[PDB]
C-alpha cells in the first residue's frame, strides 16, 4: 500500500520448484486425429491479436509545461492514440531484467 | 638409451579452425552448388527423416 | 573514355547522414537514417558504413 | 458421418452452432 | 489459400514399403512479406506452374 | 503532437500508446515444427 | 524367377515414380468421411480408425 | 519477464530450434491481459486460482 | 555460408541424435563442429544475461 | 544486431513500410562474413579499417 | 544512351560463391 | 559427353596433353 521499496526493507523471495501443468481435453483418438490433419493444413492457420495491439512510446515530462514526440514514416492501418501520464518513480525500465533505479 | 623404459605411443591429430564437411553428394565430391543429390526426385518429391 | 562516363554535374562522393532520431536503452543503441539517393545517381551498399 | 455424432442430440435435432460464430474480434486501445 | 495450395509432399517408410502420411511442403517455400503485390503476382504464378507440374 | 498539461512537480513520463495491428499467425505442418508470422502493420517490425 | 511374383511392398524408385507430391485443391470440405485418409501419418485402411499406442 | 530484453521465453519446437516468441520491448502485453479481462469477465467479482 | 545453424546441447558425456521428418530439396551437405556452452552466447535475445 | 529478433534493421522505402531485410535467428551472417573474408582475400595483412 | 558507357580504351556476370 | 560435364547453368561450362619433363 506505500510505495516504499521492497529491496531496502529487505524482503525477499525464494523459489523452491517450479512446474508446468497442462489439462488435455479427452477426445476421442479418431476424431482428434481428424481435427489434427485439418488444422495441420496452411488454409487453417489459427490467428490472434494482442488486445492492447500498440506501440507503446513513453516520453519523459519534465516537471512543466509540454513536449513534443516522434519523427517520420508511413501511417497504414493506424487505429488511434490512446495518451496518458505516468509518474517516472513508479513507471519502472521493462527493457532490462533489473531495474537498479 | 642403453637402459632405456620400453614404448607405448599414442598418436593424436589436432585441427583448429576447420569445420567437418559431409556434402551430400553422390561421390562426396562438390560439381557445383546444386549436388546430384537434392535435385533428385527421391529427396526433392518426397519427405524424409533425417536421424 | 572522355564521355557518358562520369556527370562534372557538381554531386559530391561522401555523404554525411545524421539520424533522424536516436533511442538509447542501456543495451542496445539504435539509430534511424534516411538516405536519399540523389535523382540519377545510384550507390551499392558495400559503401555506406557506420561510423 | 454429419458432425451432427459430435454435438448433444435435443431429441432429434442437434445444438449446433451458428455458422458465422466462428471467428472473433477483440481489439481496443482504451 | 484454397486456390494454389502448398503440395502435400509424401513420407517414405522403408521397411513396410509404404507411404506413412503426407505433410504439407513447409521446407520448400519462398516468403514474400518483403514483396510488393508486382512480386506477389509472380510468385503466385510460379505455385500455380508449380501446382500444374 | 504538442501536449500541454497541468504541471506537478514531480518528474513524469508521457505515456503514448499508437494503436496498431498487432496480430500473429501460427502455423503446424508436421508434427512438433511450429511457425509463427508477426505482423504490425503502422509500426512495423520484421 | 521366384515362385510367386513378390506381392507386397513398394520400393523407393516404384515409391518416388508414383506418389507424387498432391495437390489438394479444396481442403477438407464436405463429410468427415469423404475427407484424404493416409494423409495422416497413423491410420490404417483396414477398419478404418487411428491407431494408438 | 514479459516484453523484457535477455529474459525472453521459447515456445520453439525440437525441429529447427526457430523460436514461435517474439517481444519488442515496444508492446505491453501485461497491460494488454489486464484490458482483456477487464472487458471479458466481471473482474469485480475476486478470483483465487490466479490473483 | 548459407545454411541453418542449429545448436544442440550435450550433457558432458556420450552422444546425442537430433532432427525430425523435412523435404530436404535442394540440399547441399552438413557441416559440424563442437562449440563450449560457456562461450556460445544467447542468439534470439538482444542480452544475454547467463 | 544481426540475427535478433527484438532488435533488428528495417532498411526499406520511405512510404514502403514493408522491411526489406529478414533474420530468422538460423541465419549465421557474422560467420558468413568471416568466411566470406577469408576466402576472398588473403587474410595475413591487417586492415585498420575494420580491424 | 549510346550502347552503354565507354570502356577504358586500349563469368563477366554472376556470382557462385557459397560454401562453409 | 556434354552431359557429363558440370553445368554452369543452361549451357555446361569446358588442355588435354602433359609437358613436363626436364633435368634441372
Amino acid at each position: 500500500t506505500l510505495g516504499n521499496d521492497l529491496r531496502v526493507d529487505g524482503a525477499t523471495v525464494n523459489i523452491t520448484s517450479v512446474n508446468l501443468y497442462a489439462s488435455f481435453f479427452p477426445m476421442s483418438h479418431n476424431t482428434a486425429s481428424t481435427l489434427e490433419a485439418m488444422l495441420r493444413n496452411d488454409t487453417n492457420d489459427q490467428s490472434f491479436n494482442d488486445y492492447l495491439s500498440a506501440a507503446n512510446m513513453l516520453y519523459p515530462i519534465p516537471p512543466n509545461a509540454t513536449q513534443l514526440p516522434i519523427p517520420s514514416r508511413n501511417w497504414a492501418a493506424f487505429r488511434g492514440w490512446s495518451l496518458t501520464r505516468l509518474k517516472q518513480r513508479e513507471t519502472p525500465a521493462l527493457g532490462s531484467p533489473f531495474d537498479p533505479y | 638409451d642403453p637402459r632405456h623404459a620400453l614404448r607405448d605411443p599414442e598418436r593424436k591429430f589436432l585441427c583448429d579452425r576447420t569445420l567437418w564437411r559431409i556434402p551430400f553428394s553422390s561421390n562426396f565430391m562438390s560439381m557445383g552448388s546444386l549436388t546430384d543429390l537434392g535435385q533428385n526426385l527421391l529427396y526433392a518429391n518426397a519427405a524424409h527423416a533425417l536421424d | 573514355p572522355t564521355h557518358d562516363v562520369t556527370t562534372e554535374r557538381s554531386q559530391r562522393l561522401q555523404l554525411r547522414f545524421v539520424p533522424v532520431d536516436r533511442e538509447d536503452t542501456q543495451y542496445s543503441y539504435k539509430t534511424r537514417f534516411q538516405l536519399a539517393v540523389g535523382d540519377n545517381r545510384v550507390l551499392d551498399m558495400a559503401s555506406t558504413y557506420f561510423d | 458421418y454429419n458432425y451432427a455424432a459430435l454435438a448433444p442430440r435435443q431429441g432429434s435435432r442437434p445444438m449446433l452452432s451458428q455458422w458465422s460464430g466462428i471467428g472473433t474480434h477483440e481489439m481496443h486501445g482504451g | 489459400s484454397k486456390e494454389i495450395p502448398t503440395p502435400y509432399v509424401w513420407t517414405f517408410q522403408p521397411q513396410m514399403g509404404a507411404a506413412a502420411g503426407a505433410s504439407q511442403d513447409y521446407s520448400t517455400r519462398m516468403n514474400w512479406f518483403s514483396a510488393g503485390p508486382d512480386m506477389i503476382h509472380d510468385v503466385n504464378n510460379i505455385r500455380d506452374a508449380q501446382n500444374r507440374i | 503532437m504538442t501536449f500541454e498539461m497541468d504541471p506537478i512537480n514531480e518528474p513524469t513520463l508521457l505515456y503514448v500508446l499508437f494503436e496498431v495491428f498487432d496480430v500473429a499467425r501460427v502455423h503446424q505442418p508436421h508434427r512438433g515444427v511450429i511457425e509463427v508470422v508477426y505482423l504490425r502493420t503502422p509500426f512495423s517490425a520484421g | 524367377l521366384p515362385s510367386r511374383p513378390r506381392h507386397g511392398g513398394i520400393g523407393s524408385r516404384q515409391f518416388v515414380e508414383e506418389f507424387v507430391p498432391a495437390v489438394y485443391l479444396n481442403p477438407y470440405s464436405g463429410p468427415p468421411d469423404s475427407y484424404p485418409d493416409q494423409f495422416i501419418r497413423h491410420y490404417n485402411v483396414y477398419s478404418n480408425s487411428v491407431s494408438g499406442y | 519477464y514479459y516484453n523484457s530484453g535477455g529474459n525472453l521465453g521459447v515456445l520453439a519446437g525440437q525441429s529447427s530450434q526457430l523460436n514461435a516468441v517474439v517481444d519488442l520491448q515496444d508492446r505491453n502485453t501485461e497491460l494488454s491481459y489486464q484490458m482483456l479481462l477487464a472487458n471479458t469477465t466481471d473482474r469485480s467479482r475476486y478470483f483465487s486460482m490466479w490473483n
